[PDB]
């Protein structure tokens, strides 16, 4: 029957880029577009629904107002292409398109987000000049939890504090700051790493005592 | 705005030897006045087959699968004609709403094994 088919099941996003989705549908002849419908979900939230050749923007969720939309040129070919701007982790999940055109249709599209602790903000500061100490500090967002490893250049292990809090600017990142006292020499090169978790859910097993045999 | 439960897909775990016919069943309420029910076969590696659909068009399908409504109206019967031992994996239908408002609800995954004679 009317078969709707996507190229890409899969989509690996990066975090505060812009992704666009596709959906193929069949189209032989000139579009219809009064009996052409599109639509596009995610954890039952409205994205994008399009019917009688006109998008229908009321019943739009509030988190998509004005970042999403749908590529008018490209359902002419027979493709539905879902693009949104400003892609956050609350955009990670399962999207769900729907095509109606002479039959119906739906598909679904995984949609992976990475945030890397990538974008890291340094700072020197010079503590006690009688003494040589420094003062480092390395921050950097990202998700999930990150722990920061302080190394020397001769790769040992240093220890220094580390402050893991919210960020105020998008919510469900966290802000990872960490603090290092040291004295040191000049143009010696220190280095901060952000080691973060598996961003995939963790896996635990159950275990109950049984009775004490004989 | 009255709510409608998911479609359910039974039997959750259906067993055929090749040659025989298997036929799934898939339930629902409908409050719409124009819907659509749909049949996938969901493979790993992420690829979803359509194979059948109401009503039918013709759009080419397999012609082994096909899907027709039972006189009531609310229940679906996916049936598969001389079931081949590549037809085994997991299967799911589901429903679309264009009347009412635009919704979309899937049934559970349902299991097909098909045993050699
Ligand atoms: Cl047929």
């Amino acid at each position: 029957a009317f078969t709707v088919t996507v190229p890409k099941d899969l989509y690996v996003v990066e975090y505060g880029s812009n992704m666009t989705i596709e959906c193929k549908f069949p189209v032989e002849k000139q579009l219809d577009l009064a009996a052409l419908i599109v639509y596009w979900e995610m954890e039952d939230k409205n994205i994008i629904q399009f019917v009688h050749g006109e998008e229908d923007l009321k019943v739009q969720h509030s988190s998509y107002r004005q970042r999403a939309r749908l590529l008018k040129d490209q359902l002419s070919l027979g493709n539905a292409a879902l693009q949104i701007t400003d892609v956050k982790l609350q955009d990670a999940g399962v999207y769900r398109c729907m095509i109606s055109y002479g039959g119906a249709d739906y598909k679904r599209i995984t949609v992976k987000v990475n945030a890397p602790y990538n974008k890291i903000n340094q700072r020197i500061l010079v503590v006690d000049p009688v003494t040589s100490e420094h003062e480092l500090t390395c921050q950097a967002e990202g998700y999930p939890k990150a722990e920061v490893i302080w190394t020397s250049s001769d790769h040992q292990v240093l220890s220094g504090k580390t402050t893991t809090t919210n960020s105020k600017r998008e919510e469900k990142l966290f802000n990872v700051t960490s603090t290092l006292r040291i004295n040191t020499t000049t143009n010696e090169i220190f280095y901060c790493t952000f080691r973060r978790l598996d961003p995939e859910e963790n896996h635990t097993a159950e275990l109950v005592i049984p009775e004490l045999p004989l | 705005d009255r709510p409608w439960n998911p479609p359910t897909f039974s039997p959750a775990l259906l067993v055929v030897t090749e040659g025989d016919n298997a036929t799934f069943t898939c339930s629902f309420s409908n409050t719409s006045e124009s819907f659509h029910v749909v049949w996938h076969r969901e493979s790993p590696s992420g690829q979803t087959d359509t194979l059948a659909a109401f009503p039918e068009d013709r759009p080419g399908q397999d012609a082994r699968f096909r899907v027709t409504q039972l006189p009531n109206g609310r229940d679906f019967h996916m049936s598969v004609v001389r079931a081949r031992r590549n037809d085994s994996g997991t299967y799911v239908c589901g429903v679309i709403s264009l009347a009412p408002k635009i919704q979309i609800k899937e049934s559970l995954r349902a299991e097909l094994r098909v045993t050699e004679r």
